């Protein structure tokens, strides 16, 4: 089957401030893997933006966008985008979209568990009250 | 009269601590030749547009005229074999770096 | 490191550390370095 | 003291520390120290 490598990848000549959005992408990926650990975090330390070893930035952006849990269709949609900031915008959007759900689940878990703790802790207080009230007096001296 | 250092996508703002970890292993030869000297030191420059390892060693106008000499702190080499520490301490505008 | 302690004996170093937070490309910093006068660099920094 | 840090400026001392773990009789230690060439002591250590 006929195929051709029509891999368009335009980028501005001045490449100093253009990697700052990448810096925000890796900061969101660091926050996603720190607050929602999926894979080990050593791989993020292996491939950093400060090493100047990112010979293929398109590949780095795709690998960073791969941690997102967005449905495959969304990936196809990111590939449909031709401009570079549009795909960066979409990758960040995918990350935040997952991030809100993650934060909801985490807050809910700590909250629900603390509700269980406030349950049993108040029961511990009630148990102490009983025990301390039961052993004050002579307790069943009616007869 | 030392070869220029390979910044390799590492901006060193004046008075801003920075670390340099070049992938090439030829600069370590220069790092071992400076250990017997009494005072340890290194110079810092910035690269111009279109980074190219062959251009850092071929021509000397690519690098901008401003430069920042500073003193070495300590070597570590945790992962790579070229883990130098850099600093922006003394800014200078050399009359002619060549 | 605060400005109320008056321990900033060398302001240029503190200003450079503060100007490093700007996201302007390195070349732009070199352009800021071409400036010799202090208000020229301060105005360019504010514009940046 | 690992080999990837390149901070072992005197390898002979680290090799001696590694050879110290050997359980060979004292005589063997004296004999290995008597050896002057570097591959001779290293080979004797490996055989031991």
């Amino acid at each position: 089957m006929v195929e051709v490598e029509n891999v368009v990848h335009e980028d501005f000549q001045v490449t100093e401030e253009v990697k700052a959005l990448t810096a925000e992408i890796v900061k969101t990926i660091r926050d996603i893997i720190a607050l929602n650990p999926l894979y080990r975090e050593s791989v993020l330390q292996m491939m950093q933006a400060g090493q100047r070893v990112v010979d293929n930035p398109i590949y780095l952006s795709d690998m960073g966008a791969a941690l997102t849990g967005a449905e495959s269709h969304e990936l196809q949609d990111v590939l449909e985008e031709t401009n570079i900031p549009k795909r960066l915008y979409k990758a960040l959007s995918l990350l935040k979209k997952e991030f809100e759900l993650s934060k909801l689940q985490q807050r809910l878990g700590r909250e629900v568990e603390e509700k269980i703790k406030q349950t049993h802790r108040k029961y511990l207080l009630q148990e102490q009250l009983k025990i301390i009230k039961k052993e004050l007096g002579l307790e069943k001296d009616d007869k | 009269h030392l070869p220029l250092i390979a910044i390799t996508r590492n901006p060193v703002f004046p008075r801003f601590i920075k670390i340099i970890e070049v992938k090439n292993k030829k600069l370590v030869e220069l790092l071992r030749r400076k250990v017997r000297l009494a005072q340890p030191y290194v110079g810092v420059f910035l690269k111009r547009d279109d980074s190219n390892e062959s251009d850092v060693v071929e021509s000397l106008d690519e690098i901008y005229h401003t430069g920042t000499f500073a003193q070495i702190h300590e070597m570590q080499d945790l992962g790579d074999k070229l883990r130098m520490i850099v600093m922006g301490h003394r800014r200078v505008h050399i009359s002619r770096q060549l």
